[PDB]
Formats: structure tokens, sequence, C-alpha cells
């Protein structure tokens, strides 16, 4: 229903316009992002606002016409489900608030997130020489040191850091042996080739196929988690795929996976990303107001406080045994 | 078997099943490590 399955329809078409959204912005090869990240910094944040600030998160982050109980009550179903479904995978969801210390922030909107986001809510001196590390070091500790600063600087005027970090450790149900990994050319996006650690393997995957491209599906653990690659045919782009990615289409390929013999080859690859969100992703996709001196927050405070960054950075690292990522995303409000 | 040799750039997504939930996604145009 609209608070089950339709939700999830629109986070994934959340996704799908953040990675476009993202693409069409970005000049780098690579892209990783992890929206569950970043929607769910921006919930905890619009627990707090008010009118047209409200309805512009709302429209970027694709929750139009629900409710803060539900989106709420559906973030805290969701995180419950991810951290439970696979003991063999290790996940992590954790989120926290820092705000200036002698700052009154009502104690609904901490209430919220502490009861539905499971925040940590500290209330800091932003001039302390330990507050960047005791942020910085919660980064760290909630992505296995992958993340080590979301920060380089807190500006004199901060207010708010309202911070999520998402882990994802998995093993592959089927791995690589390290002694079957080759040398072998891999051809860039910019035409170039270089040559890289390929791994190989030749097993059972799932598999499908459209006019553009071939897909698999690899697992982990105890197959509640898994890797999807899409990769496009001869002639064919990875800029095309993410163009014409949406819900149908991720729905076409999830329901046409079948278990197929695959003789496959892939690199062992890594990539770190880091984005300013509130430049021009969040804006084209709706976000407006709430990044100027007009944002309404009276949920968090009475002062008139706005949106100055979302910080969003990013690790992966693909190898043999599985995949490692984590992703943070801080909302910084002055 | 069939041949799914990934060297040339490609799309990826790390989803959970029972909620469907995309958790992770990316494009790689260059191997790094
Ligand atoms: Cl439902
Ligand atoms: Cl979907
Ligand atoms: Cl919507
Ligand atoms: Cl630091
Ligand atoms: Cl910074
Ligand atoms: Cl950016
Ligand atoms: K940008
Ligand atoms: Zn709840
Ligand atoms: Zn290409």
């Amino acid at each position: 229903g609209p608070l089950g399955s339709e939700k999830i329809e629109k986070d994934n078409a959340f996704a799908f316009d953040l990675l476009q959204t993202t693409r069409k912005h970005v000049t780098e090869a690579n892209v990783f992002i992890s929206p569950l990240s970043v929607s769910m910094a921006l919930n905890m944040t619009l627990n707090g606002a008010a009118g047209v600030t409200a309805d512009e998160m709302k429209t970027a982050l694709r929750e139009t016409g629900y409710t803060m109980e539900d989106i709420n009550e559906y973030s805290h179903s969701l995180r419950e489900a991810l951290l439970k479904v696979d003991p063999s995978t290790t996940i992590g969801m954790a989120n926290s608030i820092w705000y200036k210390q002698g700052e009154l922030v009502k104690e609904p909107f901490i209430l919220a997130n502490r009861t539905h986001y499971d925040a940590e809510v500290k209330a800091v001196d932003f001039s302390s020489p330990a507050t960047l590390p005791a942020i910085n070091g919660w980064c760290a500790q909630k992505t296995n040191d992958k993340i080590t600063k979301i920060l380089d600087y807190i500006p004199g005027n901060a207010f708010m850091y309202l911070i999520n970090a998402v882990y994802f450790k998995g093993i592959w149900v089927t791995q690589f042996k390290k002694s079957d990994t080759k040398r072998a050319p891999f051809r860039k996006a910019d035409g170039t080739t270089q040559e890289v650690n390929m791994m190989a393997q030749k097993s059972t995957f799932g598999y499908t196929t459209d006019e553009c491209c071939q897909y698999l599906e690899m697992d982990y653990g105890n197959k509640a988690f898994s890797m999807i690659v899409m990769l496009p045919n001869e002639g064919q782009t990875t800029r095309d795929v993410i163009e014409q990615l949406d819900n149908k289409h991720w729905s076409m390929i999830i329901k046409g996976i079948r278990p197929t013999q695959v003789s496959l080859r892939m690199p062992r690859f890594k990539t770190e990303c880091k984005y300013g969100l509130e430049k021009k992703i969040l804006p084209e996709m709706g976000m407006n107001v709430p990044f100027t001196e007009t944002a309404d927050f009276p949920g968090i405070t009475d002062a008139a406080i706005f949106i100055s960054r979302v910080i969003h950075k990013t690790f992966v690292q693909v190898d043999e045994e599985g995949t490692e990522a984590a992703a943070v995303t801080a909302v910084e409000m002055k | 078997p069939i041949n799914f040799h990934i060297n040339k750039p490609f799309v990826f997504a790390i989803r959970e099943k029972s909620t469907g939930v995309i958790l992770f996604i990316g494009e790689i145009g260059e191997v790094k490590e």
C-alpha cells in the first residue's frame, strides 16, 4: 500500500532521479551514491520544516502527499528490516544530531528523531577544538574507518548538523579465488584502456538482458542483499542506461532475472566520492527554499535557520571476498 | 555458459530484496585501487 510497496517505488524513483541529476552535474568518470543515506538525513531535517520549506523537501525526496508520521514510521520500519534481515552481512545505519550548546532546540523534534531514526543527539561547543574530531570520529566509527572525515571545517555560525552513516560489508555467496585474478585490459569511459586486476569465476548467477544491456545479480550472505550489474552492449553507453533508469525499467530487470551459468570477469575496484548536493543537484530536484534565508524550520528552533550544505561522501571496495561500502550525509544548518 | 565480461564501464547497485530498497548505486568509468 501507500506506506509499503508504493513508498518503496517512490524511494527507488528518488534513487534514479538522484543518480541521473548527480551524473548530469559532475564531470568525474565514477559516480557512487547512497540515496538511502541522503533521504534519511534529509527526513530527519524535514521533521523541523514548515510550509513551502517542507513541500520542496518532500518534492525532491519524492515524498509529496505523505505525512511526517508516515515518513518517520516508514523510515523506522525500513531501518529495522535492513539491520536484521541477514546476520551474515554487516549493516550499519546510524544517525546523529549535533547542535550549538546553549541554543534551544525543540524537544518534539529531538524525540521524533531519537525514536524513528535512533538519532544520537549532542549539544556541542562548535568553537572547541574537540568538536570537529568528535563529529569526524563518529563518522569513522560508523563506517569501519572508511569515511574518516565528513567536514574539514565548521563555519563560525554553525547551528546544527544532522548526519546519517550507512555501512555495508557483505561476503559473496560465491566468492572469487584471488589465485584466478589475472591482469587484463579495461576500456575506460574516456576511451583509453588501463590494465586491471580482473577477477574470474564460472558459476550460477541471476541474469537477464534487454535492448541495451546484460544484467547480472550477485548475492551476498543469506541472499537478502545483492549487487546488480548493468553491462551495456558493444556500442551502448552507461550514460544511456542512467538516463533510461526508472521504477518500470528496474522492475523489468528484477522480474527478468533467471538462474544462469555464467563466465564472469569483474575487476577489483574501489572508488571514493564527495558531493555538495545543495549547489545544483537538490535544487534541480525541486529543493530551493530550504537553502535560502526564507527557509522556515519552526520545529527545530524559533531562530531563522536554513540548510547551508548537504555533504555526501561515499566509499566502495569490491574484491574477491565481497563488497564493503559506506556513505555519510551531513546536513549543515546555520 | 554466457559471458559477462566487465571490461568496460558499467552501472551497479546494492539492493535488499525483502524491502526492495536500493542502498547504493553508481557508475564506474575508471578502475581504481
Ligand atoms: Cl503498507
Ligand atoms: Cl521499484
Ligand atoms: Cl512525489
Ligand atoms: Cl578531524
Ligand atoms: Cl568541509
Ligand atoms: Cl557536487
Ligand atoms: K555539483
Ligand atoms: Zn517508529
Ligand atoms: Zn561508456
